[PDB]
């Protein structure tokens, strides 16, 4: 599948995980930030590569990056 | 720094680096990036404003 | 060279002086070109070749009209720098770029004559350029 | 002020160009009724 | 500073451009 | 559009006067310019020493 | 046949299935046989607009295990 790295620059905005349309990112809590969680993507042999994820984090530079690795039948989007 | 201080970026990978920020508000503890700089030209992304550390920027004023 | 005796010479553009074409609705426009291209440098072919060398028999070519432009040219991008100079110390500074604040851009325009001496003047009080420090740059 | 919107609208940005523009082409297509045909100066 | 060592191959090869321009006038035969 | 009007001698044509030097510096007569290897009196032409 | 997605609706009302068209949903526990997950979560935002937030999307393998996979808890 793709590989999700998260940083941890961002604040918590939440964002990310409304965003990705197979649910693999989800909030943990984490003392860091003013919101107090970061983001974590514990799911992402679903990942798609869509990088809607990337799109919708605040931050600059993203705290959220997609790499494509290999593609598998559930990351190449295949109904058949 | 303090409400209304400009200050610099030296963060390699920021948009806005070596250029001239306006600190909005300093947290106290946690994040470790803990400085709002309201910038006031933007990015790609079309925001203004980002969370720097302490040791991050170069106050000019 | 390349037979580059002079037009005033040429069969070849005595040949096209016969059969001229009027550019404007002057009935000789067609006539006070030829004799006006008389002291110009028609080839083989009878059309005045230009030389851009910068000998000053041939300075009506190249050497008059480069002062001609570079004067027009270096005017129109001083006073689009030093309106763009204004502009930054006001309220807001994007209202005033694309609806052009007429109060501001006047003054400019008809500063500009001494752009030379300003441009200069410019250079050696090292406000022409910007630091390296001060302009964003890419990661390496 | 009615009279302050006109001269806001005409100092927009594709207003002014248009204006600015018809005024310089202008200059060139009068000055070459008369005077055509300047390949180089004279000299 | 005044860069002597950048305008000093600067002004090396300019006056190779200046040089041939003297056959090219007829300066120098 | 200047040949396109008729009125094809308001060309901007230009010799290519820096590379007309070279073939004549390198010995063609055509052209006149008479130096370096055309010039049959040049220190080049002769090789001197 | 893989990730059944089931709701609980209040109601009946008509909405838009993800494989195109629409069908009417009945009044209590729903059924729908999906092709990818990425069609439960486009369906389950549509039913955020009709505040419907019960939403249990399965994983049915050709084994016949049954992996409940949304939410984690
Ligand atoms: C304020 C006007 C202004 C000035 C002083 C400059 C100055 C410069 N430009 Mg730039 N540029 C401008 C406007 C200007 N530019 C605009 C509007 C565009 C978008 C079309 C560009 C696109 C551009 C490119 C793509 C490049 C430059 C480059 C350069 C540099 C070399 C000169 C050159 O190649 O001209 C280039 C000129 C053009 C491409 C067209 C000129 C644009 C219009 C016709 C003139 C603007 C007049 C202005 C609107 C008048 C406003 C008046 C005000 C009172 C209202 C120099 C730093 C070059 C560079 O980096 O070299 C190192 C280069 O590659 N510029
Ligand atoms: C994406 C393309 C694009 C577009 C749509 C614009 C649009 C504009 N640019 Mg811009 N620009 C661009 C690319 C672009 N630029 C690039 C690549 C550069 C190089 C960095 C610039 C550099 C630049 C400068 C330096 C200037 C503009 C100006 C302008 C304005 C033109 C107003 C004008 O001519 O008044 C016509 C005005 C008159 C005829 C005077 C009467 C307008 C906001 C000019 C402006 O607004 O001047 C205040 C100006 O000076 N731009
Ligand atoms: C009536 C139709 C109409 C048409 C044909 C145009 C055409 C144009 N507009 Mg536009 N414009 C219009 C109405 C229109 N506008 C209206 C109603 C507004 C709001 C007042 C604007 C505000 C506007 C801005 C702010 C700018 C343009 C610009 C431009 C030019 C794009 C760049 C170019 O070609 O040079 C183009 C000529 C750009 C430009 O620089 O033009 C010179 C630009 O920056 N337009
Ligand atoms: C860009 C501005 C501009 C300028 C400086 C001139 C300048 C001139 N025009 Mg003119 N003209 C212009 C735009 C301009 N024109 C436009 C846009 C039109 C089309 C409506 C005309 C139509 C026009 C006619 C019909 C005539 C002039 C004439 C003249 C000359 C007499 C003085 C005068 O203003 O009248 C003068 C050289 C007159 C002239 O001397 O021509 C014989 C004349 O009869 N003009
Ligand atoms: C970008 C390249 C380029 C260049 C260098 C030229 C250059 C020229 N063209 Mg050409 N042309 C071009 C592109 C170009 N054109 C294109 C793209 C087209 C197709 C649209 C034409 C179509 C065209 C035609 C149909 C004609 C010209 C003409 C001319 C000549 C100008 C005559 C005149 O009175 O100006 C001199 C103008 C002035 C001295 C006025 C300036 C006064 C200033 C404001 C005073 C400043 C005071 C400080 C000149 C040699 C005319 C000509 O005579 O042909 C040889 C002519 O009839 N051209
Ligand atoms: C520093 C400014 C400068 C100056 C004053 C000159 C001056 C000259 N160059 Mg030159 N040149 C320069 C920079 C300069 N160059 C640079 C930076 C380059 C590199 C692109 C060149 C590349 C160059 C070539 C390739 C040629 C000239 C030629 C010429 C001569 C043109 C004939 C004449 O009188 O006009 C003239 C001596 C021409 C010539 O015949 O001179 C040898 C010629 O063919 N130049
Ligand atoms: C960056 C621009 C540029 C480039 C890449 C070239 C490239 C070339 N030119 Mg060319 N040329 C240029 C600009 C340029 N030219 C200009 C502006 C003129 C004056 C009209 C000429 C006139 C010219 C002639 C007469 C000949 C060439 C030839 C050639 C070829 C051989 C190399 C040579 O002689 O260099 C010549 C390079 C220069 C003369 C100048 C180098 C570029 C300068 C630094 C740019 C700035 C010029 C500046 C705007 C002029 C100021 C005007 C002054 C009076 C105020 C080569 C393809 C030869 C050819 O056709 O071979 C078959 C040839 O015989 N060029
Ligand atoms: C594009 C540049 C160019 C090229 C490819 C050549 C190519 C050549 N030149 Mg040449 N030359 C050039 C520019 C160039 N020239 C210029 C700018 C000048 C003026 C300084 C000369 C002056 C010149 C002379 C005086 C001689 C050559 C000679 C030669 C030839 C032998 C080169 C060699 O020994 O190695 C070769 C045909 C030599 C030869 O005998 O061939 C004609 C020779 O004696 N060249
Ligand atoms: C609506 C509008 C608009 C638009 C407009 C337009 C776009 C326009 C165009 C316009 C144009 C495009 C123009 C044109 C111009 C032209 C010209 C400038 C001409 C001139 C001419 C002349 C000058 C002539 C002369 C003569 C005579 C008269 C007789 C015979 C001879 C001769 C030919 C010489 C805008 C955007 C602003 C804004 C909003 C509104
Ligand atoms: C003579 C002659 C010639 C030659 C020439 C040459 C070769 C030259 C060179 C020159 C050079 C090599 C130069 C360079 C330069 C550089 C620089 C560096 C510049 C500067 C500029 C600036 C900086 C700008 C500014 C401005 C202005 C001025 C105005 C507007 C605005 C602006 C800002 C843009 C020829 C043969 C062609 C032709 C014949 C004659
Ligand atoms: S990665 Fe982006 S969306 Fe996720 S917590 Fe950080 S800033 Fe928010
Ligand atoms: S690959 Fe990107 S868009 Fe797709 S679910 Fe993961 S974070 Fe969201």
């Amino acid at each position: 599948s793709h590989t999700v790295k998260i940083y941890d620059t961002c604040i918590g905005c939440t964002q990310c995980v409304r965003a990705c349309p197979t649910d693999v990112l989800e909030m943990v809590p984490w003392d860091g930030c003013k919101a107090a969680q970061v983001a974590s993507s514990p799911r992402t042999e679903d990942c798609v590569g869509c990088k809607r994820c990337e799109t919708a984090c605040p931050t600059d530079f993203l705290s959220i990056r997609v790499y494509l690795g290999a593609e598998t039948t559930r990351s190449m989007g295949l109904a058949y | 720094v303090q409400r209304g201080s400009k200050v610099r970026i030296l963060r390699p990978e920021s948009y806005w680096f070596q250029d001239v920020g306006t600190v909005a508000s300093v947290d106290q503890s946690g994040i470790k990036y803990p400085v709002i700089v309201r910038f006031d030209k933007v990015n790609y992304a079309g925001i203004n404003t980002n969370n720097f550390a302490v040791d991050e920027l170069i106050e000019v004023e | 060279g390349a037979d580059l005796t002079p037009c005033a010479e040429n069969p070849a553009f005595q040949a096209l002086a016969k059969n001229a074409r009027n550019t404007t609705a002057d009935p000789q426009s067609g006539q006070k070109r030829f004799e006006r291209y008389s002291q110009a440098l028609c080839g083989p072919e009878g059309y005045p070749h230009l030389i851009v060398d910068g000998r000053l028999d041939r300075a009506g070519d190249f050497l008059i009209p480069s002062i001609l432009f570079l004067y027009i040219a270096g005017w129109i991008g001083w006073v689009g720098r030093a309106y763009l100079q204004a502009i930054k110390k006001d309220s807001d500074t994007e209202q005033k770029e694309i609806q052009l604040d007429l109060g501001i851009a006047l003054p400019i325009i008809a500063t500009g004559f001494a752009w030379p001496a300003a441009a200069v003047k410019e250079l050696l009080s090292g406000e022409l350029t910007a630091k390296d420090s001060e302009i964003t740059v890419s990661p390496r | 002020d009615q009279s302050s919107y006109l001269i806001k609208f005409i100092s927009t940005a594709p207003v002014a160009a248009t204006i600015w523009l018809t005024i310089t082409a202008g200059i060139l297509i009068e000055f070459n009724r008369f005077f055509p045909d300047l390949l180089f100066h004279p000299l | 500073p005044p860069y002597t060592f950048r305008t000093g191959w600067a002004l090396l090869l300019l006056a190779v451009n200046f040089l041939v321009a003297a056959y090219y006038f007829h300066i120098i035969q | 559009v200047v040949v396109a009007f008729g009125t094809p001698e308001k060309q901007i044509l230009i010799e290519p006067v820096f590379a007309q030097f070279i073939q004549a510096a390198h010995g063609k007569v055509l052209y006149g310019l008479d130096t370096l290897l055309s010039n049959p009196d040049s220190v080049a032409y002769t090789a001197y020493p | 046949e893989k990730y059944a997605i089931t709701w609980t609706s209040p109601k009946a009302q008509v909405f838009e299935l993800p494989t195109g068209g629409a069908a009417t949903m009945h009044e209590g526990e729903n059924l729908l046989y999906i092709a990818r997950k990425e069609y439960g979560i486009a369906l389950g935002g549509q039913l955020r607009k009709f505040k419907i937030t019960n939403y249990k999307i399965y994983r049915i393998l050709p084994s016949g295990e049954t992996t409940f996979i949304h939410p984690a808890d």
